[PDB]
Parts: C-alpha cells; structure tokens; sequence
C-alpha cells in the first residue's frame, strides 16, 4: 500500500484500498492530529499511528477517521481519548503510556489495549470495546479499573505487576 | 470505493442517460452519486439508472442512492413550451422532475421519493394523464404531484405494472380523478392522498 502523513494543519487524506498506513507524529515538536483532519481508509490493511510528547486530551474538533482498522496512540504524558464516535470501521484501538493516567472509551465493535508501563500512582480507566486488554506494570497506588461506566461486548483481560 | 460517487451533472442534448453502478465489496456501504440533468430545448427524454439500494450485511454489499434533479428549459418559464416527456428512473434517493411537458414516467428498482412538478406555465393545462409505468420498483416514502397543491396537476394517472412486483409506500395526488391500474404484475400502494378521487379501475392481472 501508499504510507500518508499528517501535518500541523487541516489534512483531507485517502487511502489506496490497499496496505496503507497513516502517520500522525510531530513536526516541531507540534502535533499532527489537529483540528477538522479526516483520514480515510479503503481496503483491510489500514492502520493510523499517533505519537505526540504533548498529553492525548481528545480527539480534536471536527476530526473523523474513517475505514481504518487499527489505531494506535501513544503519549509522552496521559491519555484521555472517547472513539465512540467520529470514528467508525475501526477493529483495533492500541494506547500506550509511561508514567501517567489512562482514561479510554472505545465504541464497541473496537478491540480495546491499554498498556501502560512505570503506571506509579497514575489510575487507569478504560470503558465500552469489544474485547478489552489492560497490560499495567511497575504498578504502585494506580487503580485499574474497567467498564465502570460501559462495559466491554467482548472478553476483559486485566493484567498488573508492581514492585 | 466505500468512498461516495461525486456528482454528475449534465445539461444539454437530444436525450440524456445517465448509468452509474456500484461494485463494492460485500461488507461495506458505498453511497451513490448525486445526478443532475438539465435539458436545452432539445432535450425529449432523460434515464437515470444506479445499481438497487441494500442493507450492508454480511454476504451483502450496501448500497445507498443519490439524489436526482431533472429540469426542463421551460420550467421557470409562464410561455415557453418545454420538452422533457419522458423520465426513466432505476433506483433512486431523493427523486425531482420538472417539465410541463411530462406524460410518462418509467420506475424500476429502489426509491426513496420521487416529486413530479410541471412547468409554471400560466395557461390551464389540457392534456393532464400521466403515464406511470412500474416493474420491480418499491418506495421508502412518496410519489408526489408538486403542481397539484397550488396549480394544475394531473387529473388521471395511470400505472401499469409490469414483469415483477411494485409498491409505492405514498402516492399523493391531490388532483387526481381516474387511476387505472394496470398491465401484468402487482402494483401495490400502501397509502394514497387523493381527496378528488371519483373513480379507481383495476385492469391488472
Ligand atoms: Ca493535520
Ligand atoms: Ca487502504
Ligand atoms: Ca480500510
Ligand atoms: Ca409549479
Ligand atoms: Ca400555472
Ligand atoms: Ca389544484
């Protein structure tokens, strides 16, 4: 497939119909999943990866992702992100964290994993999915806690080491 | 593409056809193109066809269709004759026509509405039959006479099915006198308005 990258500003992107990947770094150090970007897919190989040193907050105004089927996030600090909406054909949502909070919604039908390492006294949350997956080491005072407010369609996988 | 099919507008020519198709994979929805035909006075005949409309499943590729807007020279006009007579539809969403020189209307496949105007020609129209002819079509909503609400529309309809099943979910003609059902497979209308209605005459098979 064709491997799409974002920018610091308004992006209208399309995939191939094929094995396309789409890349939502940084620039200067400034974010690429901004205000009003709407990416979309085509054929069964998609995938979005955003990496940002800036905390995940929400998904930006205006942003919808489209026919893409795994999307992975990944936070220099916390992450709080809700895809049930805006986001729709997505099977695989993937958020990463080290040493800060977790607080995740995914829409059912989307396969939930929330790894997080060095978690401290940071509280993980995570909500809805289809099967969700929390992975939570070097663990301390952090809660985990799932389906609090929606739970999963699927299976809940918890797993927690401390040292 | 799942992505939707742009528009298409044409205007001009002795007869326009307008055929889009949809092959898109069997879970998805691909939505249809808007169409937009616009006669000179040329322009005797007009064909919109789309592939049926379907609920994404499983074994089942979606399909939503596009709008058409079909509009005669004439239509604006209070002298000018115009020459849109017949409109062929297969499949449609939200369905317009406008031509004062409309007597037949060809419906096949899916549809969601389809609202027949006539020209705002001033003088009183003499010749009002319109001609329905179905086969395989069914509605989400309603086959209208625009022009009868406030001016003069069709005083007979006729609809004659034909080859497979029809059902019109609405038909709304409020200057309607005759309706003659006809030809060779089930009309079906689950609901009409037609508060002039002195007369209905099935002829059907
Ligand atoms: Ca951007
Ligand atoms: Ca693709
Ligand atoms: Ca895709
Ligand atoms: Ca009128
Ligand atoms: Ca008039
Ligand atoms: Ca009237």
């Amino acid at each position: 497939g064709s491997t799409l990258s974002l920018t610091t500003g308004t992006d209208t992107l399309t995939g191939t119909a094929n094995n396309d990947t789409f890349v939502a770094g940084e620039v200067a150090g400034a974010a690429t999943l901004t205000v009003g970007d709407t990416l979309s897919g085509g054929a069964g190989t998609d995938v979005l990866n955003w990496v940002q040193a800036a905390a995940v907050t929400a998904l930006p105004t205006g942003v919808t992702i489209s026919g893409i089927e795994t999307m992975n996030v990944t936070s220099g600090a916390a992450i709080t992100l809700n895809t049930s909406s805006g986001v729709t054909g997505l099977t695989a949502l993937n958020t990463n964290t080290s040493g800060a909070a977790q607080t995740v919604t995914a829409g059912a039908g989307q396969n939930l994993t929330a790894t997080t390492a060095a978690q401290a006294a940071n509280n993980v949350a995570v909500d809805g999915g289809a099967n969700v997956t929390v992975a939570s080491t070097g663990v301390t005072s952090g809660t985990t806690t799932v389906g609090a407010n929606s739970a999963a369609s699927g299976t809940v996988s918890v797993s927690v080491a401390n040292s | 593409s799942t992505t939707t099919t742009g528009a298409i507008a044409v205007t001009g020519g002795t007869a326009v056809t307008v055929a889009q198709t949809a092959g898109n994979a069997v879970n998805t929805t691909l939505t249809q193109a808007d169409v937009t035909v616009t006669g000179n006075s040329s322009t005797t005949a007009v064909t919109v066809t789309q592939t049926a409309a379907a609920t994404a499943g499983a074994t089942v590729a979606g399909r939503v269709n596009g709008a058409v807007t079909i509009t005669d020279s004439a239509a604006a006009s209070a002298t000018t004759a115009g020459k849109i007579a017949t409109v062929t539809l297969g499949s449609f969403g939200a369905a317009t026509i406008d031509s004062s020189a409309l007597t037949t209307v060809n419906l096949s496949g899916t549809g969601t509405s389809l609202g027949i105007g006539r020209g705002a020609l001033t003088a009183t129209p003499t010749a009002n039959t319109l001609t329905l002819n179905v086969n395989g079509l069914t509605t989400t909503g309603a086959i209208t006479d625009s022009e009868a609400a406030a001016d003069d529309g069709f005083t007979t309809i006729n609809i004659a099915g034909s080859t497979a099943s029809s059902t019109i979910a609405s038909l709304v003609a409020a200057d309607a006198t005759t309706l003659n059902i006809s030809g060779d497979a089930r009309v079906t209308i689950t609901s009409h308005t037609a508060a002039a209605l002195t007369g209905i005459t099935v002829t059907n098979s």
